Order: C-alpha cells, then structure tokens, then sequence
C-alpha cells in the first residue's frame, strides 16, 4: 500500500484553535445571548500538544479568536514555507452549527472556508501532502439519538490530500465535560497515542473513536454522539513515532 | 454548565 512520506523532524505544525471565551458572542449576536464560555476547553488543548509534540509535530496554539482572526491565523500559515515538512494539521475547539464554527465574537466561519485555504493552488509546499483537520464543535442543535444493538510533470485534485475529523453528523451537538475535555477529543488522542506506536493508520484509528465516541451517552437528554471522518486521502497516513 | 458546543 502507497504510504504518505511522514519522516521530518518536526513533522509539520500543528494548529490550535481553541476558542474559550464568547462574552463578544453574548454582547453582540442577538441570537447567541446565552451561549456559554467553553470551560474546559484548555484540557483538549493540552492533550492535542501533549498527543501531537510526542507524534513530532511543532504545535501552535491560538486562544480565543473571532472569525477575523482565524482567517488572519490560516493565511499566515498558508502563506508559510511547508517545503520541509510532511503534514499540516489543524484543530479547532468552538462552538459550531451546521457547516460552520463560530469566532468568539458570534460571526460564522464555514468549515469549507476553513479548510479551503490549505489547497495546493492556495498552499503549493502542502502539495500531495496529508492536511488534517479536527474540528470540535456541535454542527446543529438536535440530540442524536440511540438504537439498541447487541453487546460485542504529474497533477492531481486542487483538493487532495485531506482528512477532516469532525466531531459529529451535520444537525447534531457534541459533548463537552468541563471537567476532561470534549468527548471527541479526548478520544482521539487517547486513540492517537496507543495507537500510533502500532503503526495504524488514521482511518483505523478515527473508526476506533467513532467505535468509543458512539458508546458514550448523556442521560440528561438520552443523546449520544456520532463522530464523522471525511477524507480525499489518496495514501494511507501513518503518524510514526 | 456540565454539558455542549
């Protein structure tokens, strides 16, 4: 099997996003009047750094960014020499609804907006080399709920190459506890870091979450979570350590 | 509090 080169040191960067305080949001966005800061959050951050620097990668984190802002943070990194690096990752820790995350100010950034800007027309030294994006966030407003199961020169796409994580099915939340990090998460590195060492490849990797994040419930609102993988990926991803 | 994003 044809396996993404994944030898540098450092690996790529890793970019944070992590999006804690939304009293802009509350001030500003009539509609967003009681959205809530996202305690806890620092405790998925902390565990993408201590995941992603074991796995080699340069971690740069952002706190607290209105839309403005995240464009600022992806052009500055588009615009930035990856020539010797085999990967760009990028996660994103906000509040969200369907399509989109929100900055800390209430304005809307479409995910496609997101990861758009890492292309190889946009971002040629990414070109024919695995971007990742992690995305935590709800993507709508609905509980989603249970069933019962028994118990166990060459071109290629402009838009190649990607994997985007996300932490639910359009329509529906996802989970934080202010006490451990967000569901998905919080599986995701624990996934990472075990399995990493075995040499799996991301795709069995991110079944795994979707595996554990799908045994998970709230019994407030009897909802569950559904991670879902999308991915362009034209190689097996390995993140060797 | 105890729960979303």
């Amino acid at each position: 099997d044809k396996v993404y080169q994944m030898k540098s040191k450092p690996r790529g960067y890793c970019l944070i996003i992590n999006n804690h305080n939304f009293a802009k949001a509350r001030e500003k966005v009539p509609k967003l009047h009681s959205i809530r800061d996202r305690n806890g959050t620092h405790l998925d951050a902390g565990a993408l750094t201590t995941t992603f620097e074991e796995l080699h990668f340069e971690i740069k984190p952002h706190d607290d960014c209105t839309v403005e802002q995240i464009y600022e943070i992806l052009k500055i990194y588009q615009l930035m020499d990856h020539s010797n690096m085999d990967c760009f990752i990028c996660c994103i820790l906000s509040h969200g609804d369907k399509g989109i995350i929100y900055g800390t100010d209430g304005q809307e950034a479409p995910i496609y907006e997101l990861t758009s800007q890492f292309t190889g027309l946009k971002c040629p030294s990414l070109a024919g080399k695995p971007k990742v994006f992690f995305i935590q966030a709800c993507q709508g407003d609905n509980y989603q709920k249970g069933i019962p199961v028994e118990t166990d020169t060459r071109y290629i796409p402009d838009e190649a190459d990607f994997l985007l994580g996300m932490a639910t099915v359009n329509n529906c939340v996802s989970y934080r506890n202010p006490a451990e990090g967000t569901w998905y998460i919080q599986s995701l590195c624990q996934s990472l870091r075990e399995r990493c060492p075995r040499g799996d490849d991301i795709l069995t990797i991110l079944t795994e979450v979707n595996y554990e994040v799908s045994n998970k419930d709230d019994k407030k609102n009897m909802g569950k979570q559904m991670p879902q993988p999308t991915f362009t990926l034209r190689k097996k991803l390995v993140f060797p350590s | 509090x105890d729960x979303x994003x």
